[PDB]
């Protein structure tokens, strides 16, 4: 039997770890940028550091449904970027938290110590997000958020405009929900490892 | 590259939003 990258147990494990990291990061961004009120969040521990978890069931289910779709894309190494876009009441983008991801074309079948230094890496990103409010101006009241995903274009590109994954429909975002005229770029953290390279930065409206 | 792709379902508000299928 011939195996593809996604068939590797290691690929599935890393995808699970990274998908959960994105969930923790999204919750934290929503908290520190006050997209949702502080009242719905509760302090919890992840990667041995304090994090903030929404206790609103609807929002939690939405975030899980969204990110569950990214999991298979991660296993196949087709994800290039996952972005959390914060928009004002005028539907204009005010901040964008960009998570760039690269993974090797394969992972070892000798899964021995696959996740040995991964936690320290994820922890560093969470800590940077935790204090990001110190380098950003407060957002206007009434903001909302959208999650954007960029993948690598394969051979037989799918031309379908409404692509469904795990019973969740996705569509192409419009220029309005993304375009920012020469925004301020703020690097947060860039790290590498044998199983992943990730770069997080924020784009802030001028 | 392909994207940016976004969920067709918008993020939920604290209390449910209005009826507007299109």
């Amino acid at each position: 039997t011939t195996l593809t990258r996604q068939d590797l147990n290691s690929a599935q494990v890393v995808a699970d770890v990274l998908s959960e990291f994105l969930e923790v990061a999204v919750h934290l961004i929503l908290y520190v940028r006050e997209v949702y009120p502080v009242g719905i969040f509760q302090k919890r521990k992840k990667y041995n550091v304090p994090v903030q978890m929404s206790c609103h069931p609807e929002l939690n289910q939405y975030i899980q449904d969204t990110l569950h779709c990214v999991k298979p894309l991660l296993e196949k190494n087709d994800v290039e970027k996952v972005v959390v876009v914060i928009l004002d009441k005028e539907h204009r983008p005010v901040e964008k938290f960009v998570f760039e991801i690269t993974q090797p074309p394969l992972l070892s079948i000798n899964s021995d110590s696959l996740l040995s230094h991964v936690e320290q890496l994820l922890r560093a990103f969470i800590l940077k997000i935790s204090k990001v409010d110190k380098v950003l101006d407060h957002n206007p009241p009434g903001c909302t958020f959208t999650v954007l995903v960029h993948t690598r274009e394969a051979a037989t590109r799918n031309m379908e405009k409404i692509q469904v994954i795990k019973d969740f429909p996705w569509i192409l975002a419009d220029e309005q929900d993304v375009h920012m005229h020469d925004p301020r770029l703020i690097p947060l953290k860039t790290m590498t490892s044998d199983i992943l390279k990730m770069q997080l930065y924020v784009e802030e409206r001028a | 590259s392909s994207g940016p792709w976004k969920p067709a379902k918008p993020a939920p508000s604290v209390s449910p939003g209005p009826w507007k299928p299109i």
